[PDB]
């Protein structure tokens, strides 16, 4: 019948698309993530070094840092859920965009926030990787309902 | 043939003047021997009433005046004028004159001495506060940059250990 | 006729089986390969530290790191194809075990080494993400092609 | 009254003896005076062979050895024992006594203060020199720990450049 025939190229359309696109998108996501919490790290090493060590030319490269940084977190909002949390990223991003601290260390509220940025970085990538295996476990659930169907039509 | 006066007083000695006498330079020797047992007040209060257009009131005042504690500028001044008593002298005091001048020259030396002990004295305690406190000032640059150098070492430290 | 049925459906819920599976490994070799080359940068920068500062406490987490990516490259043998540029590594990371430098920097051949070492590990991440497309690719092509091929040759 | 020999003539004052001169001055101011005008070579080569126990002999031993740029601690050797011989001085002789080791004693004052002003000066170089190696030890320990922070900071830009 005409039905099987059609079925079979919606199944491999869909499949095909689906599959491609997961695969891309996971990988996409957990790159951009492990790069976050590698750059977060090396940003609170060079804030740490510059105010221990005052240099403009670490300003500079932190800077440099901070623009890449900010540049990789908006491309990362769409997979998100939670909008919150993003922007809560963001905004202590921007936080963090001036170095001041009297002090050989850090501001006492610029390493309380720099700690909560360092958390809320592990959460992210924490949150990136459930919902990459979301994704996954989605397509397996969806295909296994196309496989359901198929053993329904079985019967005949 | 020359007399006696040193069992005398030497204030009548002290007193007289004259050709006659100053040809014997036993009663120079009995005014310098009496100019130090002098109280040196009552040797300047002697000594004012006398004037120095003379050769031998300027001896003898340089005589009073020289055992007082004074400051070496009138004692330089007055080692400079006694060339005009030099100018005129008798042969016999010339050996007790060469004497005195003698003594008063090492006087002035071992002043001017003292004076350049304390002057080099001063110039080494101020050469060694200005080097202690260049000291001072480079010990504090080197405790600075030590102390950078631990807190970075710390920092690195505790990032490494965070993960 | 039923038995096609029963075999499509016992294929579909294997490939299930192996896209679930798939795509499992995959992320976890993009994560592995990440952390790779972080741990081969923080290689680099404890050596040259330690170096520098000549300190024993510098060479004790040094070792640490050398021993968590010594444990790394043995938990990704299985995976690249070709096997010389691997035991590459391996040889590299072990012969980089003893600290030898002088007057505040690594001895000549130790540091093309360590270039050639940062080098090998970029090839690394990059042959990876290679075999990572490879995996997704082929997932993808075999999947159309089966579903393809089944929808057509069953069209009575 | 004494008889006056007012010419200067060394040639024959150990010869008188001063057996019957010791009551006139004018015989030491003869004495003293040939002694600083000759040359004193010639007045130390006689001084060895006169007597030392005698106190006149002593006396002009002392004198005649005075010159010729001698030792400061034989000086006060010898003028300590004119001090301890110092009991046999006349009356009329008593001042130029006085007046000589005055002189003498303060020759050895000037010679104890150029001495102490020697030493204050070596001990001031050798603190000098101490602190300015102290300073030169403390500036090479702080270019090096500057040096090692440069190569910190080289190394740390040289990694943020590699990515």
């Amino acid at each position: 019948l005409l039905v099987l025939a059609w079925q079979a190229w919606q199944s491999l359309n869909a499949l095909s698309d689906q599959a491609a696109v997961t695969n891309r998108s996971t990988l996409i996501d957990a790159r951009r993530s492990e790069a976050m919490t590698n750059v977060a790290l090396e940003m609170e090493r060079s804030y740490r070094q510059y105010c221990v060590l005052d240099d403009p030319t670490l300003a500079k490269v932190y800077q440099s840092q901070r623009k890449r940084y900010s540049d990789m977190l908006d491309a990362h909002a769409g997979v998100l859920p939670d909008d919150k949390l993003y922007q809560a990223l963001r905004q202590d991003l921007n936080a963090l965009a001036q170095l001041q601290c009297k002090d050989s260390g850090p501001e006492a509220a610029a390493a309380a926030r720099l700690e909560a940025f360092a958390n809320a970085n592990t959460e992210m990538v924490q949150a990136t990787r459930t919902v990459v295996y979301s994704r996954g476990q989605q397509l397996q659930q969806e295909i296994a309902e196309r496989g359901q169907f198929f053993g329904w039509q079985a019967l005949v | 043939q020359l007399a006696d006066y040193l069992p005398t007083a030497c204030a009548d000695i002290w007193s007289l003047r004259g050709q006659a006498v100053e040809t014997n330079p036993l009663y120079w020797l009995r005014t310098i021997d009496c100019a130090d047992r002098l109280m040196p007040v009552q040797s300047r209060a002697e000594a004012r009433a006398l004037t120095d257009d003379n050769w031998q009131n300027a001896f003898r005042r340089g005589i009073l005046l020289a055992d007082a504690k004074i400051t070496p500028p009138e004692r330089r001044a007055i080692v400079t004028r006694l060339e005009a008593l030099s100018a005129q002298i008798p042969a016999q005091v010339r050996p007790v004159y060469q004497i005195w001048h003698d003594g008063q020259a090492l006087q002035l030396a071992l002043s001017a001495e003292r004076q350049r002990y304390s002057k080099l004295q001063q110039m080494s305690d101020s050469e060694l506060d200005a080097l202690r406190q260049q000291q001072q000032a480079l010990q504090t640059q080197l405790d600075l940059t030590t102390r950078k150098l631990e807190s970075l070492t710390d920092i690195e430290r505790q990032l490494s250990t965070r993960k």
